[PDB]
């Protein structure tokens, strides 16, 4: 029959490990580096877009950062095109809560669904896992800025700062070398810059190798927002920062 | 690799024989019929002396005349039980009478063999054979008390006295011996007593051991601490009397 | 490399399915059986081993009937053809249900191709271990087919298969020469058991037992029908005559 | 409108003696004012001492008596020819005719 | 790793051997075939090989009529042949009821297509181990040569031709087309045009050929019909008063 | 029908419900509870067809406390309300349709607000000050919208709630054997257990 | 669709897809559970493999079932979460048909049971978790504590623990623990249980997490401070000799 | 019968590579050579029509498809492959979108549509993903004229101009070189013939040569007229007559 | 070699042989002996039962499947119980829908048929038993033997399992002289004993240990055992 063909993605190895999902990760190992930084008046999400040309249309691109909601949005780390998949899922998630409930979507209720969705192809079905690490960074009336993470196994968990990606070991070093409670966006900002610089397998970080993210609260308001930075307000605050 | 449903050159189904290896690493569990009743009686065998030894369910009730007693992968059983408990209460109300004891288990039986991944012959759902067999206990108007060991083969019969699990060979060869039909039903409670002291790893208390009988009277029961271990010391004083 | 032998609908690198071929095997290793194309019909003959004194004499047919005027006949394994004349069956009683004429004899052919054909494009199912003979007469006159394990078939004048084969094909061959002008029912009869007489050399071994049936327009009416008795008996004289 | 019901009337009794019981039934069928047959057996012996009668609508009393003598054999198959009780049979009978409870035998059936 | 020649996923080269052998399997028959254009017909010769004695001549044919304008010649195993015409067949006369024309040639040539690229993508369906050459005179095309192969592919043709020596065949042909300066036979007439096909079968093949070696269809305007052993001695017949 | 009153008042919502129940020819019942406590700090009260009323209900309940021990954390009186419409609303079109007509009374312990939520069986969703389904609206609205004052006190409220279940038991044909009060307030939901005489 | 037979017998009567997955729970970290005389004790590690999450809002590893009954476990997160929603709404559900609460004994045996089908259930891998469930029936007062394994069997016991170097901290519950009597205050039951993780946590103040269960629904996780206040008793009962 | 190919057909190697992808890749780079530009007022596509027989005829066979009356694609690749994405791509431009709102898809929305079915067949049970890459070109009233590329693994990105199959490294750095934001469509049109000049080994002419552009509106080829708002599709092939008389001025 | 065609029945050897089938084939070797003969006037079926201890029963042999049709198995006692259960059925179908007696070598079409369908399609797995089926129906006495490849032969008698091979010698010598036993069940009876007998070698046929079932003219299929079969020893 077919069963000589079967890879089976969801066994355990004798050690009781997930092969696929430990190749996945490998997989993202090699992704450009995401960062996600919380201070104590906003979120930062910071990418570095892998494989990039003169002729690479910039203005145009998004492969790294989506808008999920008005207040929660992600940093991809892995196959794109997984990735959608699983935005798209996420939007509607999002909608349809809202739909039954008239309030917006707690961003962990959001966030275990589609890690649920993830541990699925973990447990059933003779699929491959999505080669996929999500940053999730979102605001709520429960729990304010939360910063979450979840990858191919399914799992999640919260963070005041962190990343995802090619070289996070050396990433999570200098953050966890840096990165202090009281920070303030701006100063949260300024480390995800310092922090992808640093990591870096290019030459200079510029700003046409990069994607850029912040929910703050416009203080001239009283809400809260999103702002997914543009070539020009990346370029801007590159130089502003000290990196010119 | 190769189909859960494939035959060996001997002729064997693969699944169903390593199932009964699996078997045999199972708690000891043996039963004994004589014209008062049957006794059924089993190895608790706690991984541990945190473990709270009367949470060890190995001897359960089908119904009120049709007890059983487990050995292998236990987990495995709960299922079969199920079906068994449903199959004796159907048959309760669909004739307004008591279901054979025979056929209570021929209904366990069927199950069995309704594994694989797409075995032609109906929908058999279900990824592997059951790694537990059963010495189902009974009595019926029909035949009176019975005793039935079923296996993961689909396959059952009825025996005077049987033993199944890490013990049996030995236990079954002691059976073979000491079995009679003119057993009274004391006679068999000590005989199945002795017989797991003899192969129980551990020294056989009211802890780790469990009896339980079933009779045209009062129908399946399981003894109660207490009075097995009367039964215990009643045995360590007849023996140690010659 | 190799294994190309293993799974049911694959090409090997010089373009052929073994497992197909290996179905031939168990054909070739069958039984032999014959059918004649007559002037005005056809004539099916198979050879009937007898294993023992135990089977039952003339009880163990095997030449079968499709509608009322299609005879069947095949070697190989007998099971897997009895399962071929059931979807015969089905696909005959299926076109007289919509186009009220009893099913022509090509348009029989093509349906047991094309199921046939059908055994040999996965690999969840086993290729057919029969070919068969089977004909009759129609609207346009008496047909006789030959079908394949692969599902080839071919319109013939005289077919077999077969342990003894060849020597049928050889006696065939023989009378479609010393018959250009045709060969009658009633001749095409003991013609036919002759040739099972002489076939059942490559197998003297056993003793058998003769079978024989036909469809002639002028003898049966267009119906299919067993030779019994008085013209069978003098059948198995004419061949027992000729191998002497 | 198409009426899948009909009534082909007759009538039966059944006594129960100390020792003994009696089931009776006319033999005639019958179709409005029409006779269909003046001698139409009504009363059936299903075995293991048995006697049932399923009267008013023909088709469904024959399809009934039908399906529970079969309810027998099986009985003996899957139980060693034992005996079917009466009063087992009656509970089996019961659920012949519950299982049709949303388009009923258009029967009152005596054993 | 090595099932990569099993089933039609990629190898690392990025190539589909299971559809590679399945093209091998076309020339099982050993028999090879052509087609040309005419003014306002087309023309499909076919090598025809019956060696066995027993079998009925008339009942062995490797092209078909799959509607009143659509013919089909295949090269390949007769079983899978057969599959295929069954297929085009119905994808014909469903096309016909649902749109309310006629099935163009080159859309029955896509649709087959199409269905064949699925076997190479779909690891439980096979290719078939044919090459379908489809003819007609479309009412909106003209005269029509689209041929499909196990992988897929299909294309429309000046003239084509396909089997063990579809080389010879081939560069025969190209060359008559460098002379004549034309995508077609200006002949007026499809006897004539048949003629042509059997003449350049023989000088590419260098064979000569009988009534009984050759299988011919002929399209034209409103209806596709093959030749018979007759129809054909008397196209050969006619080639012969010419040499 | 039954008697479904609601009246939103200054920190607290109260619920008063017709205890009797009555079966054709006979009153079976005169100590009915038409309630439901979702969570906490949210209470429903119904009235409508025989065995979907309480099937209702306990179908809400049960899934309002499922979402609590999920999310550990008490649904607003809103969110409750607008998934019980969502609820009615599917029904409507359903085979066998929920005929069930529902009072939400909730304390948003986030906002610090009363909150009274009508839904009737066809999903119409409305927040009043005070609400009532079936017929009890047209003997008591009148006294309502007269004498109600969004700064009423919990005891005014059930002042002028005594008063409305007097106009009904004078021009009202049945006899719906009193009513039961709740109030759902900051601290939870309690019964007025003393309103037979208050 | 998909149904190959993912746990199956090999010639020992071994089912290795089950066994793997008791591998997976060695791998995961410390949990253990010690009921008292009147109340129930349930206690995990916290990984330090990085160390720069928000608490907060980071699942944590004690969940409640329904109001009186919790569970904790060791090994793979994701796929406890499946259990504990299976678990949660067996537990409406009990309460919607017969009207009244699981027992603890009820929802385990339908948590293990949930285990044991996903052994013997083609298409479908073994969850890689053992669990501990711990709670008061409704209306009584004798502390429960019971464990499940992938295999799908369970049991009731006096204090257990599963994860990695459950071998050791058993070994301590073993010699710290008399059925005779047991912790007979909620302060001596939860000193015993962070005792015992003491023992492997390796100096963890934000290490340990604690959540005690007593009868009628009360349930409540202890905070750091609360928890460091135990360490510090503990650390000075070994100083002083 | 019955599929039981139910599970992935790609997975995870333990370098965490996805073979079937990139093999497809591979399969994409022995392609034919195709190219993008972008200008300021359009977008053209080209490729090379590498007639593989003197007998066919070229014509019959297009590799540059219109998926919407503003979209276009081209591939290097598989060609049976991207004929059914190409016919799934208009269908999805319809179903998915032109049947709900009225209007004809933007480009980057039906390009992730067809992104989406290329990343299906990457995780799918039982299927091989697709061995070709495109490259769309269209062009919407709110985000003007564009340029994507999607690869067998269902990602895509928006390119000024690029290039792939066969020739694809070479061809990239001539655009690099070539390409300015200030190039009218004519310049594109010009820099892509050159660029497909280099690529090509024989025969180069309005024949051997397939391309199209997205530009200006064609009343002229709308079909009917009446209706303001409706002024006709901005993708346009040339034929073979306009390459050459371009060719001239090469 | 084998070890590669012999994963399932979907695979042909390169010789053209279906392994498990074979495999299944086997079981019935292994199975204990069981004899089956018949006269004009009769079908008899004579079976060895086969024990685990001596604290257990024996393993019944033979199943009936209609008044005028049982049999007898040897192989894999679970399958014979589907198999003898799926022939029940079609007698009752038979008679439900036709009021016809289902004819014995139609029953062994039905059985061919079925037996077979596990034999071409990938997940099922053959039959693992034998059986041996007498029946008295509109054309006399009939014996089948059935196999697990689907092959129903009618037979005058034969006998299948261990050391079968004994008992199908001394019938094929017996014949002409059994085949008349007309009239006389008792006598068929012990000529079925007696070439069953012809198959032992541990032990000698005691009377819980044999199986005697009979079926012919006014005749309903009855099976003997214990006491009931102590006349024949």
């Amino acid at each position: 029959g077919s069963r000589r063909y079967d890879s089976r993605t969801t066994i355990f190895s004798p050690e009781g490990r997930l092969y696929q999902v430990e190749y996945a990760l490998e997989s993202i190992s090699h992704a450009g580096t995401a960062i996600g930084i919380m201070a104590s008046d906003g979120i930062v999400l910071a990418a570095e877009r892998k494989v990039t040309s003169t002729l690479l249309e910039q203005d145009t691109s998004t492969e790294k950062l989506y808008k999920l909601n008005d207040k929660i949005a992600v940093a991809v780390a892995g196959l794109t095109a997984d990735a959608e998949i699983l935005i798209n899922t996420a939007r509607i998630h999002a909608q349809n809560y809202l739909k039954t409930y008239n309030e917006d979507i707690p961003v962990e209720i959001l966030v275990r669904r589609l890690s649920d969705i993830k541990q699925g192809y973990t447990q059933h079905g003779g699929l491959r896992p999505f080669g996929v690490s999500f940053i999730y960074a979102g605001y709520d009336d429960r729990y304010g800025y939360q910063l979450y993470t979840s990858n191919p196994s399914g799992n999640y968990t919260g963070w005041k700062a962190i990343s995802v990606g090619a070289n996070t070991s050396a990433a999570q070093t200098l953050l966890q070398m840096d990165y202090k409670d009281d920070m303030k966006v701006d100063d949260a900002i300024e480390l995800a810059l310092k922090t992808l610089s640093k990591t870096t397998d290019s030459s200079a970080l510029t700003y046409d190798r990069l994607e850029f993210a912040t929910i703050r609260k416009g203080a001239n308001d009283g809400e809260v927002y999103q702002k997914i930075f543009k070539p020009q307000e990346i370029k801007d605050i590159l130089v502003k920062t000290g990196i010119t | 690799d190769r189909g859960v449903s494939t035959f060996s050159p001997e002729g064997r189904l693969f699944q169903v024989e390593y199932s009964l290896e699996a078997i045999k690493l199972g708690s000891t569990a043996i039963g004994i019929a004589t014209k008062e009743g049957v006794v059924l009686g089993v190895e608790k065998r706690a991984t541990s002396p945190l473990l709270e030894s009367d949470s060890i369910e190995k001897i359960v009730e089908i119904d009120r005349h049709i007890g059983c007693a487990m050995s292998g992968l236990t987990a495995d059983a709960r299922s079969m039980i199920e079906h068994a408990r449903t199959a004796a209460v159907t048959h309760n109300l669909y004739y307004d009478e008591d279901i054979n004891v025979e056929s209570l288990t021929q209904s366990v039986c069927d199950l069995a063999l309704r594994f694989g991944e797409g075995a032609s012959g109906e929908e058999r759902l279900m990824s592997r054979p059951f790694g537990v067999a059963l010495l189902i206990a009974g009595h019926d108007a029909d035949d009176g008390y019975q005793l039935f060991h079923a296996e993961p083969s689909g396959t059952f019969y009825r025996y005077n006295a049987k033993a199944i699990g890490s013990g049996s060979e030995g236990a079954q060869a002691e059976l073979l011996n000491e079995w009679h039909s003119s057993l009274t039903l004391k006679e068999a409670e000590l005989l199945v007593l002795k017989i797991l002291k003899q192969v129980m790893e551990e020294k056989l208390d009211e802890n780790n051991a469990q009896l339980s009988c079933i009779t045209k009277q009062d129908g399946f029961k399981i003894y109660d601490n207490e009075k097995t271990a009367e039964l215990i010391k009643e045995l360590k004083e007849k023996e140690a009397a010659e | 490399g190799t294994g190309y032998d293993l799974s049911n609908s694959v090409f090997s690198p010089d373009g052929r399915n073994f497992q197909v071929e290996y179905a031939v095997k168990a054909v070739e290793n069958g039984t032999t059986s014959i059918g004649i194309k007559c002037n005005d019909g056809v004539v099916f003959a198979v050879e009937k081993l007898i294993t023992s004194k135990l089977l039952v004499p003339q009880k163990n047919v095997k030449i079968q009937v499709v509608d009322r005027h299609i005879g069947c006949v095949y070697s190989g394994l007998i099971p897997d053809g009895r399962h071929l004349v059931n979807r015969g069956r089905e696909e005959a009683a299926s076109f007289k249900k919509l186009y009220k004429t009893p099913i022509p004899i090509p348009a029989f052919a093509d349906r047991l191709g094309q199921y046939v054909q059908a055994h040999t494009l996965y690999n969840s199912v086993r290729p057919f271990g029969v070919s068969t003979i089977f004909g009759g007469v129609d609207k346009n006159g008496a047909h006789l087919y030959m079908l394949e394990p692969s599902g080839s078939y071919w319109g013939y004048k005289g077919a077999a298969t077969g342990k003894g084969r060849q020597s049928a094909k050889a006696e065939l061959e023989k009378l479609v020469d010393h018959h250009p002008e045709g060969l009658s029912a009633r001749e095409a009869v003991k013609q036919a058991a002759k040739i099972i007489y002489l076939a059942h050399e490559d197998n003297k071994e056993k003793d058998f037992e003769l079978e024989i049936s036909w469809c002639s327009l002028s003898e049966t009416n267009g119906l299919h029908k067993f030779v019994k008795g008085d013209l069978l008996q003098e059948a198995i004289d004419f061949a027992q005559k000729e191998i002497n | 409108q198409f009426n899948p019901y009909g009534d082909n009337g007759g009538t039966i009794l059944g006594i129960a003696g100390e020792d003994f019981a009696v089931l009776a039934g006319d033999t005639r069928n019958i179709t409005d004012y029409s006779i269909n047959s003046r001698y139409e057996p009504k009363v059936f012996d299903c075995g293991d001492n048995i006697v049932m009668s399923a009267n008013g609508f023909a088709a469904d009393g024959d399809a009934l008596v039908k399906r529970f003598k079969n309810s027998v054999k099986w009985y003996h198959f899957d139980h060693n020819d034992k005996k079917l009780s009466i009063n087992s049979a009656a509970r089996n009978i019961q659920h012949l005719l519950y299982g049709k409870r949303f388009f009923p035998y258009y029967v009152h059936t005596i054993i | 790793a090595g099932y990569d020649r099993h089933i039609t996923i990629f190898s690392p080269e990025g190539r589909l051997y299971q559809v590679e052998y399945a093209f091998k399997a076309t020339n099982q028959t050993n028999i090879n075939s052509l087609a040309v254009r005419g003014k306002d017909c087309t023309v499909v010769i076919s090598q025809k090989k019956v060696p066995d004695k027993l079998l009925d001549p008339t009942t062995v044919s490797y092209i078909f009529c799959i509607s009143r304008t659509i013919g089909m010649v295949v090269n390949g195993p007769i079983p899978d042949a057969r599959n295929a015409a069954l297929r085009a067949k119905a994808e014909a006369a469903e096309f016909r009821y649902k749109y309310g024309y006629d099935m163009p040639c080159d859309v029955l040539a896509k649709r087959m297509a199409n269905l064949s690229q699925i076997y190479t993508q779909r690891a439980y369906m096979r290719p078939l181990g044919v090459i379908l050459t489809f003819v007609s005179v479309d009412e909106e095309l003209g005269p029509s040569i689209y041929k499909t192969d196990p992988a897929g592919y299909y294309v429309g043709y000046k003239a084509t031709a396909t089997g063990p020596k579809q080389q010879e065949i081939t560069t025969n042909l190209e060359n008559h087309f460098k002379k004549s300066k034309i995508d077609h036979i200006n002949e007026e007439s499809w006897e004539k045009v048949v003629e042509f096909a059997i003449t350049h079968m023989i000088d590419a093949l260098g064979t000569e050929f009988s009534k009984n070696d050759l299988e011919v269809g002929v399209a034209t305007k409103d209806k596709f019909f093959t030749l018979s052993a007759e129809n054909i001695e008397e196209r050969l017949v006619a080639i012969a008063e010419q040499d | 029908m039954d008697i479904i009153l609601g009246i939103r008042v200054q920190d607290s919502v109260i619920l008063a419900s017709s205890k009797a129940v009555t079966r054709g020819i006979s009153v079976l019942k005169d100590s009915d509870d038409k309630t439901r406590q979702l969570s906490p700090h949210t209470l429903m009260s119904f009235a409508g067809e025989a065995g979907d009323t309480v099937q209702f209900a306990e179908y809400i309940q049960a899934n309002i406390q499922l979402y609590s021990i999920r999310e550990d954390y008490e649904l607003s009186p809103q969110a409750v309300s607008s998934f019980v419409r969502q609820e009615l609303a599917k029904s409507i079109r359903s085979r066998r349709p929920y005929q069930v007509n529902v009072l939400i009374g909730g304390y948003d312990k986030k906002k610090n607000k009363p909150e009274l939520y009508q839904i009737d069986y066809l999903g119409t969703k409305v927040e009043l000050p005070y609400g009532a389904h079936g017929y009890s609206g047209f003997y008591t609205f009148s006294l309502l919208d007269h004498h109600y004052r969004p700064d009423m006190t919990t005891e005014e409220g059930l002042d002028l709630l005594k008063l409305c279940v007097q106009e009904l038991e004078k021009r009202m044909p049945m006899d719906f054997k009193g009513v039961i009060v709740k109030i759902v307030d900051k601290d939870g939901i309690r019964q007025v257990d003393d309103f037979q005489a208050q | 669709g998909y149904d190959r037979a993912l746990s199956i017998f090999s010639p020992d009567g071994h089912i290795f897809q089950v066994e793997y997955a008791l591998e997976a729970v060695k791998r995961g970290t410390c949990a253990v559970g010690v009921k008292g005389k009147n109340c129930v004790v349930l206690g995990c590690e916290r990984r330090s493999t990085l160390k720069l999450q928000d608490t907060r809002i980071t699942p944590s590893k004690v969940s409640k079932i329904d109001s009186h009954v919790v569970l904790s476990f060791s090994g793979l997160n994701a796929d406890s979460r499946i259990l504990i929603e299976k678990a949660r709404v067996e537990a409406q559900s009990h309460r919607l048909t017969l009207e009244d609460p699981v027992t603890v004994e009820y929802l385990t045996r339908y948590v293990a049971g949930v285990q044991q089908r996903y052994t013997q259930s083609g298409g479908v891998r073994p969850f890689g978790v053992s669990t501990l469930i711990a709670g008061f029936d409704p209306r009584d007062d004798e502390p429960k504590l019971y464990q499940t394994e992938p295999s799908g069997i369970y049991s009731s016991w006096s204090a257990q623990t599963i994860g990695r170097n459950s071998k050791t901290v058993r070994e301590f519950l073993e010699k710290n623990y008399d059925r005779k009597e047991p912790p007979a205050t909620v302060e001596e039951c939860v000193k015993l249980t962070v005792r015992s993780l003491l023992e492997v946590v390796q100096t963890g103040a934000k290490n340990i997490e604690i959540t005690v269960v007593k009868p009628d629904s009360d349930i409540v996780a202890l905070s750091s401070e609360e928890i460091n206040q135990y360490v510090t008793q503990i650390e000075q009962e070994k100083q002083e000799q | 019968m019955t599929d039981r190919y139910s599970f992935s057909l790609t997975t995870f190697s333990p370098s965490g590579k996805l073979g079937q992808i990139d093999y497809a890749l591979t399969a994409v780079k022995q392609g034919v050579t195709s190219l993008g530009i972008k200008a300021t007022n359009g977008v053209v596509i080209a490729t090379e029509k590498k007639s593989s027989s003197p007998l066919a005829m070229s014509e019959t066979l297009s590799k540059v498809s219109l998926l919407t009356p503003d979209i276009g694609a081209v591939y290097s690749g598989m060609g049976p492959d991207y004929r059914v994405l190409v016919d799934k791509s208009r269908k999805v431009a319809h179903t998915s979108y032109k049947r709900i709102y009225g209007e004809y898809p933007p480009t980057k929305l039906l390009v992730s549509e067809v992104a989406k079915i290329m990343q299906e067949a990457t995780q799918s049970g039982g299927v091989r993903p697709f061995g070709v890459s495109l490259l769309i070109a269209g062009h919407d009233e709110f985000n003007g004229f564009s340029l994507y590329q999607v690869d067998p693994s269902g990602s895509y990105f928006p390119w000024k101009a690029t290039a792939i199959g066969k020739g694809s490294v070479a061809a990239k750095t001539f655009l690099e070189k070539r390409w300015n934001d200030e190039l009218e469509l004519e310049d594109a049109i010009h820099i892509a013939l050159l660029t497909l000049k280099e690529s090509v080994e024989g025969e180069f002419n309005g024949d051997t040569i397939e391309l199209a552009i997205i530009g200006d509106e064609n009343p002229d080829l709308l079909g009917y007229t009446g209706i303001p708002t409706d002024k006709g599709p901005r993708f346009r092939k040339l034929t073979s007559q306009e390459i050459n008389d371009r060719l001239e001025a090469l | 070699f084998r070890n590669n065609y012999d994963g399932d029945t979907v695979t042909f050897s390169p010789t053209g042989r279906l392994f498990q089938v074979e495999y299944a084939l086997e079981a019935i070797k292994q199975g204990s002996v069981t004899v089956g003969l018949r006269s004009n006037t009769h079908a008899v079926l004579v079976a060895l039962k086969r024990n685990a201890d001596e604290l257990s029963s024996y393993q019944k042999k033979i199943i009936k499947c209609d008044e005028h049709m049982g049999l007898s198995l040897a192989g894999l006692a679970p399958d014979a119980r589907v198999l003898s259960n799926y022939l029940r059925q079609q007698c009752n179908y038979s008679s439900l829908v036709f009021n016809r007696k289902l004819a014995v070598e139609r029953a062994g079409h039905l059985l061919c048929d079925k037996a077979q369908k596990n034999t071409q399609s990938y997940g099922g797995r053959p039959y693992g038993v034998g059986l041996l089926i007498i029946g008295y129906d509109k054309s006399g006495a009939h014996l089948l033997e059935f196999q697990p490849s689907g092959n129903v032969t009618e037979l005058y008698g034969t006998a299948i399992g261990a050391r079968s091979q004994g008992a199908k010698t001394y019938l094929e010598r017996t014949l002409d002289t059994f085949i008349k036993i007309d009239g006389n069940p008792d006598e068929l009876i012990k000529a079925g004993v007696e070439a069953i007998s012809q198959s032992l070698r541990d032990e000698s046929l005691t009377v819980d240990n044999l199986s005697i079932a009979i079926v012919g003219k006014d005749t309903p299929f009855t099976i003997y055992d214990g006491e009931a079969v102590a006349k024949y020893i």
